[PDB]
This record gives C-alpha cells, structure tokens and sequence, in this order.
C-alpha cells in the first residue's frame, strides 16, 4: 500500500498544496506547489518566505487517505544545496486542529535529508489516516527547501 | 482533473481592431499559458504564468484572469496575427489544452482573378488529361468553382484545394483541377472555368480553345 | 533555444516508429520535455512527458499502452516510440521544453501509418494559352505522389513574391499539389522561369521550365 499519492505526478493538483508562507520576487516563485518530487525547472522547490522552525507544507488530499510515508528531496540552486535534515508531521481531519505524530510516546523526529537530490523516505508507523497532511521542517542545511511524496493508498 | 473551454470557437476583426478571447477552467488553476499556431508551423508561447510575454513576442499581445476565467488579448490586431491561439495548463494531470480559438482577420471584400491553363503536352503523352484554374486572392473565404466543357457543365474528375488566409495581405486562394483522359479531353474544344464568389451575382469566368491559343 | 525532431514517416500498420527529439544547448537534464499529438483537424493532445535529469517517463490516460519515451542524455535526445501502429496514429508530433510553459517547441514530425506504396510525382508546367497584359500568370501542377511531403519553389527559392502554392489534396492513395506564380509580362517568356520540385520519399528532384505554347 505505498503508493504515490500524486505530487509527482500532480493528481495532487496545485490548489490541494498550501504553506505558511514561500519565497518569493520578481526573478523566482517558490511557492507551495513546486514541492514536488523530482520536479525540475527553475525554483523547483517550495522554500519558506524566511527560515525558522514554525513553517510547514501543507497537502490536502481532499478524500480521507491511508497515508503510509513521506519521501522528501532537497535541492541545489546556484551551486549551493539545500536541504531538510529533520521534521516533524502533525495531521488534521477539518484543517483547523492538528494533531501531532507521535512514536514511543515521543514527538516523532523524521530524519529527513543528507543532500540535494537523493529522495529519503519514511514509514508513518501506525499508518496515519487523515484528510489533511502537515509537514514542519526542524533543521536543515543552509536552507528551508522541499520536494515531496506521499506515500499511500485509500 | 481539469478541462478548458476556449470562447469563440471561431472569430474575425479588422487591422487595428481590438479582440479578446476567453478560456475557462473547470477548476481553479495557478497560472494559464497560451500558445499561437500558424497552418504547417509549430506551435509558439506567448504568455507564460497568466500575463507574461514569452520571448521574442510583441507587446499587442496580453493575457489576464484568475481562478477559473482567463483571457487573451491583442490590442491592436495586424494581419500576421490570423491564427488558432491556445490555452494550456499544468495545475494537475493531466496537462491540458482548450481547443483553440481561432481568429480570422476581416478585410475588404476581393474578387476571385482568376486564371485557366490547358494540359500540359508531357501530361498528354500520357492518357491523362490535368485543366487546372487558378481563383486567387478573394475574400471572404466562401467560394464556388463549376468547370464546364462546350457549354455544358461537369462535376466530377474535378478536385480543390484551399489556402489558409494569407498573413500578409488577409485573403484566400483556391485551385481546382479537372483531370480526364487524354482521349475525353481531345473530344472537346471550349474549357471553361466558373468563379461564384459573394462580390457578385455574375460568376468570374475564364476559357481556352485548343484550337488557336 | 532549438529542439530538431527528426524527419517524416510512412509506416505499415502494426509496424513500429521512433521519432527522436534533439537539443541544441546542454541544459537539458534541468528541464522536463513534453510531447504533443496533433491531428490534422485537431487542436493539440497532451500524450505526456519525460524526466530529464531521472529518466522518468509519464503517460497521459489516452497514451498508455503502445507508447514509450526515453531518452540519450550524452547526446542530448528525447524518443518517442509508437508500437503496433494504427491509422489513429497518423499525425504530427510535437516535443516541448517545459520551463515555466512549454517554452520551446520541436518543428514537429508527420507520421504516415498506410499499406500504400511510396509513388513518384509527374510535374507538369502550366503555361498560360496562346499574353495578354503587363502581368502574366505561371503555375506548375504535381500529381500522383505518396507519401508527403513535397517541396516546391520557383527558380530555387529566388522567385517568392506573387507566389501561391497549395496544400496537397488526397486522391486516392495519390496527392495532387499545385502553385501559381505571378511576374510581369516584360520578365516572360523573356526570361526563365523554372518550377522545382522535390519528394524526397521517392528521391525525386524535378526541374521544369515554364515554356510558351
Ligand atoms: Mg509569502
């Protein structure tokens, strides 16, 4: 049941993909919908309007989903990789109230990336059910950037 | 899942002339593209991300909207500008283009000149037997040929091709070629080529003997 | 920015094709490619596209099966393969580079599914009868080849102005094309002018001098 939602292959169409904020100017866009794995082009990658711990990309499947990992990507961008190192996942069922993942008790701290261009994945275990995924990134290397999948089923 | 629906299908202005031409999503999109296709060339980007000028393209050229309604423009029309022009989007799979609007530009109506060559002495060395007529430069594009051999008319043998409007000067251009036998065409001396076009009640015609000429 | 796909295709139903996409520059594994399918009375269909930088291909829900892209990243170049052909694959294909739209376009790639036999044309010369004014019209009439494309041009390509050559017309495995051409009467029979032909197909290379009757 790991299959790929859809950003890659944009099922998840743009206007499910939402952020807390994303850079942006007039040479370069790196909005929310960029946040998909393997995309290519310029800007291709969703990158925070400013680097801190409080941002997150938001995906709304608009159905209830069996999410059962996330794959994350970093990129390069004028010679330079960035990249998250660690995150958190918080879900929700209304978009309003979001509950955090957790393991062994504990707040669960994905291990995320360790360059720019090879994909990472990571089980949700239990598999998460839910309407609304939430990713938050915690660290990173030089910068907030992001592509991504989901991983799952119906 | 989205589909676009580009309005008019089909629609005509005069040089100088504004026209705007609408595409509409089912469903919201991020940024709509467009694209220009002229007959027997590849098709070229104008507006990328809604309202931007791709390359090279000049600045008549506009594009506007948001959420589901997006609209080109061009504001002051030329003669190069007849084209089918497109709109595409990326928002999710799959990519998708409307079904283009087409733009006819409208001139001053122009009668057929019309001309007639007999077969050409290689083709009747041959058993075949090719009258061609040439109905150039008319406008507007709706047009008749009727070929006719001593007076009386004829339908078939006969085969037309039309012009795409010409970039330059806006009109259209038909041939239309009656092939025989060397043998049917030898029978009959007057070849006759009849025009009917919206300029006039009375046909443009033109004819050739075999004899003399 | 040039993208050059590779040259016309006449195929045997149920054979197998591949058209190929070439890039000029080498910032090519750092942009998508796209290809599009255009029917002759169609607009434009998305068939799908094809990462650059992993090789990753995607198909559109009407091009799932018999079609497969891939790709030579040391020399630059995307394929487009077509299985077991079909009539409904008769078209032109187009590949694009997506960077923010599809921003460059490939010239495009006719495809020719049919059992028919490659057919030579005839070229005819089209002297006008007997001319008349200060202008006289010319023309050249191509018969009877298979597949397209022919090219045609007067006097190599130096003749251009006051031309008008027609799209082919189909019957019944055979084309007919023809052109006229116009020049002033002080130019003809004065001086020469020659209709050129070619069709490559049937390696065919004609010459005809337009000469007076
Ligand atoms: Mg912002």
């Amino acid at each position: 049941c790991s299959m790929p939602l859809g950003m890659e292959s944009k099922a998840i169409s743009d206007a499910q993909i939402t952020a807390s904020s994303y850079f942006t100017n007039m040479f370069a866009t790196w909005s929310p919908s960029k946040a998909r794995l393997h995309l290519q082009g310029r800007s291709n990658a969703w990158r925070p309007q400013v680097n801190n711990p409080k941002e997150w990309l938001q995906v709304d499947f608009q159905k209830t989903m069996k999410v059962t990992g996330v794959t994350t990507q970093g990129v390069k961008s004028l010679l330079t990789s960035m990249y998250v190192k660690e995150f958190l996942i918080s879900s929700s069922q209304d978009g309003h109230q979001w509950t955090l993942f957790f393991q062994n008790g504990k707040v669960k701290v994905f291990q995320g990336n360790q360059d720019s261009f090879t994909p990472v994945v990571n089980s949700l275990d239990p598999p998460l059910l839910t309407r609304y995924l939430r990713i938050h990134p915690q660290s990173w290397v030089h910068q907030i950037a992001l592509r991504m999948e989901v991983l799952g089923c119906e | 899942q989205i589909v676009l629906t580009q309005s008019p299908a089909i629609m005509s202005a005069s040089p100088g002339e504004k026209v705007t031409m609408t595409c509409s999503a089912s469903s919201t999109v991020s940024y709509m593209y467009w694209y220009q296709q002229k007959p027997g060339s590849s098709p070229r980007f104008l507006i990328s991300d809604t309202s931007n000028l791709a390359s090279g393209v000049p600045v008549r050229f506009s594009g506007s909207g948001s959420g589901t309604s997006y609209s080109l423009t061009i504001s002051r029309i030329e003669a190069e500008d007849a084209a089918t022009y497109y709109c595409q989007h990326w928002s999710s799979y799959p990519l998708t283009f409307g079904g283009g609007t087409k733009l006819e530009l409208k001139r001053a109506d122009a009668a057929p000149t019309v001309s007639i060559f007999p077969p050409s002495s290689e083709q009747l060395t041959s058993g075949g037997a090719s009258v061609v007529c040439f109905l150039n430069n008319f406008y507007p594009k709706d047009i008749n040929v009727k070929w006719k051999i001593d007076g009386s008319e004829r339908q078939n043998g006969v085969l037309n091709s039309w012009t795409d409007q010409d970039s330059k000067d806006s009109t259209y251009s038909m041939s239309s070629t009656l092939t025989l036998t060397k043998d049917e065409y030898e029978r009959h001396n007057s070849y006759t080529c009849e025009a009917t076009h919206s300029t006039s009640t009375s046909p443009i015609v033109k004819s050739f003997n075999r004899n003399e000429c | 920015i040039q993208l050059v796909q590779s040259g016309p295709e006449l195929k045997k139903p149920g054979k197998t094709v591949k058209i190929s996409c070439k890039a000029s520059d080498y910032t090519f594994t750092d942009y998508s490619l796209h290809w599009v399918k255009q029917a002759p009375g169609k607009g434009l269909k998305w068939m799908g596209w094809i990462n650059t930088e992993t090789g990753d291909p995607a198909y559109a829900d009407d091009f799932k099966g018999r079609f497969a892209f891939s790709l030579e990243t040391s020399v630059r170049t995307a394929y487009l393969q077509i299985n077991n052909l079909k009539n409904e694959d008769t078209a032109i294909y187009f590949c694009a580079r997506e960077d923010d739209g599809l921003a460059s376009w490939g010239q495009g790639t006719t495809l020719t599914v049919s059992s028919a036999k490659t057919t030579a044309p005839s070229v005819y010369p089209l002297a006008p009868v007997c001319t008349t004014g200060s202008s006289v019209t010319l023309g050249c009439l191509v018969k009877g080849y298979f597949p397209e494309p022919v090219t045609l041009t007067w006097n190599s390509g130096s003749l251009s102005s006051g031309v008008h050559t027609f799209p082919a017309v189909l019957q019944s495995d055979l084309y007919t094309l023809s052109s006229s051409v116009t020049v002033t009467s002080s130019t003809w029979p004065s001086q020469s002018i020659t209709c050129n032909v070619a069709h490559p197909a049937s390696s065919t290379k004609v010459d005809k001098k337009i000469e007076p009757r």
